[PDB]
RNA sequence: AAACCGGGCACUACGGUGAGACGUGAAAACACCCGAUCCCAUUCCGACCUCGAUAUGUGGAAUCGUCUUGCGCCAUAUGUACUGAGAUUGUUCGGGAGACAUGGUCCAAGCCCGGUGA
RNA sequence: AGGCUCAAGCUAAGAUUCUGCUCGUGAGCGUAAUGGUAUAAGCCUGCCUGACUGUGAGACCGACUGGUCGAACAGAGACGA
RNA sequence: GCUGGUUUUCCGCGAAAUCUAUUUCAGUAGAGCGUAUGAUGUCGAUGGCCCGAGGUAGAGCACUCAAUGGGCUAGGGUGGCUUACCAACCCCAGGGAAACUCCGAAUACAGGCCGUUCUCGUUUGUACAGACAGACUUUUGGGGUGCUAAGAUCCAAAGUCGAGAGGGAAACAGCCCAGAUCGUACGCUAAGGUCCCUAAGCAAUCACUUAGUGGAAAAGGAAGUGAUCGAGCGAUGACAACCAGGAGGUGGGCUUGGAAGCAGCCAUCCUUUGAAGAAAGCGUAAUAGCUCACUGGUCUAGCUCCAUGGCACCGAAAAUGUAUC
C-alpha cells in the first residue's frame, strides 16, 4: 500500500582485477546470471559465481564479436 | 577578402581562452588525407565574426577562402598561405560569439563535400503561390560532392512552376557535372504547396 | 538569514594576496614542469623570497 | 575455442570432414600448426590403393590407418571435435570406431 | 501539452543544468525562431500562453494571415510531474499530489520556430513571448 | 627446386558485414546436378541433413574464391559538454568525451595435403 | 543422451493458418523486477531419479548467532558409444 | 534507564555521536574509534609506473515510454468518377527521459612493482573504559519540501567545532589564517589591512563613474558617459533648418437617413505625372481642411544607426531612533 522497502544489500560484483592472484577455491566475481562467461581453469556455482581452479594471474578476454566478455586464467 | 592569421600551439581549455579573451579565435586548417596534418592557427575573432554576418548566409563555409598565416610581427610578414574551405563554424550557443573555424585544404583542385542552400526564387509568380499556395520547405540546404575550382557560390532554385499540389526534387536542381549529388537519393522534396485556407 | 555570515568583498589589497599565491605556485609548477627530466634548468633564485 | 581449458591440458585432438571425393582426417596439437597426424584418402600412397574413397570402407579404412599410425607415433590418446552439423553416425562412426579398436582410449 | 498516456510518474525533481549539448544549434523547422539564454523551467500553461499569444497575435494581423497561415511550432513539452502538498500539512507522510507539469529548458533550446512572411511582423511577436514567458529569451533565425 | 593454385587447420574486425554489377571451373580441386536400397531425413515429405552413386556436365553467379564500388570498425584533428585539485564566493593548474571532420577498410604470418613443370 | 531455434516485419495466404526472405534479442524461462541466455537455461523424444550417504581444499559477506559458492575424497548409482 | 552532587597537584596519550540488535530511543550490549603493556611483524603512511571489469556527469535515439513537422499512402468518410475532408504503414528531418542505452569521460577503487617516510604509528594477546542526542558551510551534488533547497529535515563525500585557545569577519562555537610547554618591552610572515578611531601609503601607473553607486533586492523602462569593430551618408553636399502642394479617375466601388481621407467594408488599381494613400491621425450630421507618407533651391558639415561591450540610472515601502559602509 505504501513504498518504502528495500532488501539487504547481497554483495554481487566482480573482486578479482587484472592481475591479482587467486588461489584454487577463491572466487572471482559474483553475479545474477552470467555477465562474464568462464575461461581458462574456472568452475561455475549454482548462482553462477566464478572462482579460479589453478594458481596464477587472471585477465579478461573481450570477444570483440557479440561484445561478450570472459575471465580467464593465466597459470604457470 | 583575405583572412589574416598567427599560429597557436594549444589544446582545449586554458589558452584558446586568453585568446578569446584578448579577441582572439582558434581554427584549424588540415588537408583532406590522415595523421590529418597541417598548422594550427587562429584567425582574429574581428575578421571571422564580421565576416560571417556580411555573407549573410548562416553557412557562408560554401565559399572557398584564402588565408595569410603571419609568421612574424607587425601587422604581418609575408608567410605560408591558405586556399582552404570552412567545413565547420562552431558558433557559441550563449549569444551568437565564435569558438572554433575549421578549414580543409582544397588548393590543389581536390574533390569536397560541401553545403550549398536552396534559395527560393520564382515566388513572385507562381499559380499555386497566386491562389496563395503555401508550403512546408522540407530541404533548406543540402551537400554536394564535387571540386574545389568550380564551386558554386550557391543554389538558386526555379520555382517559377510550382504546381498548385506539386513539388521540386533533389533532382530538378541546376547542378553541374562532377559535382554529383550521389550523397542523397533524388526522391526527397524540398518544397511543396497546399492550398490551405483562403 | 537567522545569523549573519557576513560577505567580505574582495578588495583590491586581497588582490593582493590572490596574486601573491598565484606568482607563488606559478614558480611551483613552474620548476615541477622543468623537472621533467633530473635536470637543473631553473635560473638561479627565483624570488620566492619577496614573497611578503 | 571449442574446449574452455578446464583442468588438464590435452592438446592431440581428432578431427575428420568429408568431401565427396575423398574423406580427410587430422589429430593436431595446441601449436595447431604441425599435425601431430594427417590421415587423408587424397594422400599420394592412398589414392591407387583404397578404391572407393568416399564410403565408409575408405573411411574406417582411413580410421585403421591412422589408429596404427598413432599407436606407433606415441600419442596413444586424443580428443575429438566433430564439426557443427556432425554426429556419431556413419562416416564419422566409422573414423570414430575404427581409431577406438586401433587401440587408442579417446 | 501534457504526457497524458502512461509514464512512470512522481519524477524525482532533479536540478537544473548549466548549459546545453554543446554544439551552437540551428533551426530545425522553419524560418525565423526564439531560444533560451538562461536556463530553468516553464510549465505547461506558461508555454501554452505563449502560444496564445503568437497565434492569436498572427490571426490579430490577418492582414499578414488572411494569405494562409503562417506556420509555428513550438517546440518544448512539458515532462516532469510537479507535485505539491496541500497548504497545510505536517511535511512528510509521503509526497505530493500531481499538480502540473514542467519543462527543463536549457541555454540554447529554440521554443518557438515559424516562418511568418514578414520579418517585420515576426520580431514584433519575438518580444511579445518573454512578456508572457519565465525566462529570458532571443530572436534567432535560419 | 621458388613459386602458384586448390583443399583442411590457424591467425585476425583495417583482417566484419550485408548489397549489386562483374571475371569464373575442367588443369587439378570444391560444390551442385541423381536416387533413397539397407544406416540416417521428416513430429507429412530427400526441402535440410544423411546414406548411394557422378570418369568429366554447371559455376543455376545456387554457396563457394575471385574484380572493383559499398557494407563496421580502426585511427586521429579543432574544439566545446563533464570533471579533478584549488577559493579572487571558483580570472589558476591539469584531465577531456558524445556529436561534427578526415582517412584506412591493410603492409603481414604460419602448418599439413593434392595438383600445375619440379 | 540427442535433436530442434525463437518473437516481430514483407509475398502468397489469411487462420490452430501456411511457407521463404529481413529482422537480432525484442520470444522463452511457473511467479514481480532486474541481470541472464541462440550450442542454449528455451522447445521436443527416450531413458531414469545424484529433488543421493558420508566428507569437503579454499573463499564471499557479515557485530554475533550465522548464510553463500566450492575444486576434491570415499561410497551405492543413473544417462551415455 | 530519571534530576542533582562526587573535595589535592603535575605530566603522558587521547575518541566518539557511525553500524547491527533489542517491548528500543532518555538506554545497553556487539563491531568500528581511546589507553597500558607485551609479543609478532618494513607491517602502515604514502607518490610514481604498469595493468584491471567499470556504465555516473555528459551524451545520443540504436531498444522500451512519451513524443513534433513533413513526404506517400493503405485504409476511412463524402457525393458517385472522386474528395483542400481522415490517412495507418513506411520514410525524411528533431530529439525528450531515476527507473531508456547505439556511446561515454574526469574521479574514486582492486593489485603487483618501485621510491617516500617514522618515536610501529601494524596485527595480535591481556586487562581498562568513554561514546551510540552531534551542529554548520549564504561550500558543491543529491532525494523530501515551500515552488528549487527553513538556522529543516536525510544522505554523498570534505573541513571547522564539539575536546582548539590565538590574530580577520565592527560584535560572531560550526566561515579566513593558525595548533598556546614556559619566560622575553626581540625579529620575518600568515589572515586581512595603510585619510582618521587603528599599527601600517590622502602611495604610484593607466583608464572608468560623479550614483554615496560602493554602502542590499528582479522582469522591464531609460539618447547617461568613455572606448571598439562594422556600415549608411556626405563640397553630384551629409543631416538640423526656411520657404511648398499631398493633385485630377477621386467624392473610387460598396454600405449608408448622411462617407469626399478618416461610423463602416472591398479596393491599392487609373492618369496628371512636382508630390500623392483610393489621404495617417482628428473630426466635420457628409463636408472642407490640415498635416501625413510623399517637397527645389539654401543649409556646410562630419553626421546616423549596428553591436563588442564597461560603470552609471529607474523600478526599490515598516513598524522606539539614522539603523543595510
Amino acid at each position: 500500500t505504501k513504498n518504502g522497502r528495500d532488501s539487504n544489500p547481497k554483495f554481487l560484483g566482480v573482486k578479482k582485477f587484472g592481475g591479482e592472484s587467486v588461489i584454487p577455491g577463491n572466487i572471482i566475481v559474483r553475479q545474477r546470471g552470467t555477465r562474464f562467461h568462464p575461461g581458462d581453469y574456472v568452475g561455475i556455482g549454482k548462482d553462477h559465481t566464478l572462482f579460479a581452479l589453478k594458481e596464477g594471474r587472471v585477465r579478461f578476454e573481450k570477444s570483440k564479436i557479440t561484445g561478450r566478455k570472459w575471465i580467464h586464467v593465466d597459470p604457470i | 577578402q583575405t583572412i589574416q592569421a598567427i599560429p597557436r600551439e594549444a589544446t582545449g581549455r586554458g589558452v584558446s581562452a586568453r585568446d578569446r579573451t584578448i579577441g582572439r579565435i582558434p581554427a584549424v586548417v588540415f588537408p583532406q588525407s590522415l595523421v590529418s596534418r597541417k598548422q594550427l592557427l587562429t584567425a582574429d575573432k574581428k575578421q571571422i565574426k564580421s565576416i560571417i554576418d556580411s555573407v549573410g548566409l548562416p553557412f557562408f563555409c560554401s565559399t572557398t577562402f584564402q588565408l595569410q598565416i603571419r609568421a612574424g610581427q607587425g601587422s604581418s610578414t609575408l608567410v605560408e598561405s591558405g586556399r582552404v574551405l570552412p567545413l565547420k563554424v562552431h558558433r557559441d550557443e550563449e549569444t551568437g560569439k565564435i569558438l572554433n573555424l575549421v578549414f580543409v585544404w582544397a588548393d590543389d583542385g581536390e574533390k569536397l563535400k560541401v553545403d550549398v542552400p536552396v534559395v527560393f526564387k520564382g515566388l513572385d509568380h507562381c499559380p499555386g503561390l497566386q491562389k496563395g499556395g503555401n508550403l512546408r520547405t522540407i530541404r533548406s540546404t543540402l551537400k554536394l560532392l564535387g571540386p574545389a575550382e568550380h564551386i558554386p557560390s550557391k543554389i538558386e532554385v526555379d520555382v517559377s512552376n510550382l504546381d498548385i499540389e506539386d513539388k521540386v526534387l533533389l533532382q530538378d536542381v541546376v547542378f553541374h557535372p562532377s559535382l554529383k549529388l550521389l550523397s542523397k537519393n533524388e526522391t526527397m522534396p524540398v518544397c511543396k504547396i497546399v492550398a490551405t485556407s483562403p | 538569514g537567522g545569523l549573519l555570515w557576513k560577505r567580505i568583498k574582495l578588495t583590491p589589497t586581497r588582490k593582493a594576496n590572490a596574486k601573491t599565491r598565484l606568482r607563488r605556485v606559478w614558480q611551483n609548477e613552474a620548476v615541477l614542469r622543468a623537472c621533467g627530466e633530473s635536470d637543473a634548468p631553473n635560473p638561479p633564485g627565483a624570488s620566492n623570497t619577496k614573497s611578503s | 575455442r571449442p574446449p574452455r581449458l578446464f583442468d588438464y591440458l590435452k592438446p592431440y585432438v581428432l578431427k575428420m570432414h568429408f568431401t565427396n571425393k575423398f574423406v580427410h582426417a587430422q589429430v593436431i596439437h595446441s601449436p595447431t600448426a604441425t599435425v601431430a597426424c594427417s590421415a587423408s584418402s587424397q594422400e599420394k600412397a592412398l589414392r591407387e590403393t583404397m578404391d572407393i574413397t568416399r564410403d565408409v570402407a575408405a573411411a574406417s579404412k582411413i580410421g585403421k590407418i591412422l589408429g596404427e599410425r598413432l599407436l606407433m607415433k606415441d600419442i596413444p590418446a586424443v580428443t575429438i571435435q566433430m564439426k557443427k552439423e556432425q554426429r556419431y553416425h556413419g562416416k564419422v562412426k566409422a573414423v570414430i570406431d575404427s581409431v577406438r579398436e586401433a587401440g587408442v582410449k579417446l | 501539452l501534457y504526457p497524458k498516456r502512461t509514464k512512470y510518474s512522481k519524477y524525482r525533481k532533479g536540478r537544473c543544468s548549466r548549459g546545453c549539448k554543446p554544439d551552437g544549434t540551428k533551426l530545425g523547422f522553419g524560418r525565423y525562431g526564439i531560444k533560451s539564454c538562461k536556463a530553468g523551467c516553464l510549465s505547461y500553461r506558461a508555454i501554452e500562453a505563449a502560444r496564445r499569444a503568437i497565434i492569436g497575435h498572427f490571426h490579430r494581423a490577418m492582414s499578414g494571415q488572411f494569405r494562409r497561415n503562417g506556420k509555428i511550432w513550438v517546440r518544448v513539452f512539458a515532462d516532469l510531474p510537479i507535485t505539491g502538498k496541500p497548504t497545510e500539512v505536517r511535511m512528510g507522510r509521503g509526497k505530493g499530489n500531481p499538480t502540473g507539469w514542467i519543462a527543463r529548458v536549457s541555454t540554447g533550446q529554440i521554443l518557438f520556430e515559424m516562418d511568418g512572411v514578414s520579418l517585420a511582423n515576426a520580431r514584433q511577436a519575438a518580444t511579445l513571448a518573454a512578456h508572457k514567458l519565465c525566462l529570458s529569451t532571443k530572436f534567432v533565425q535560419w
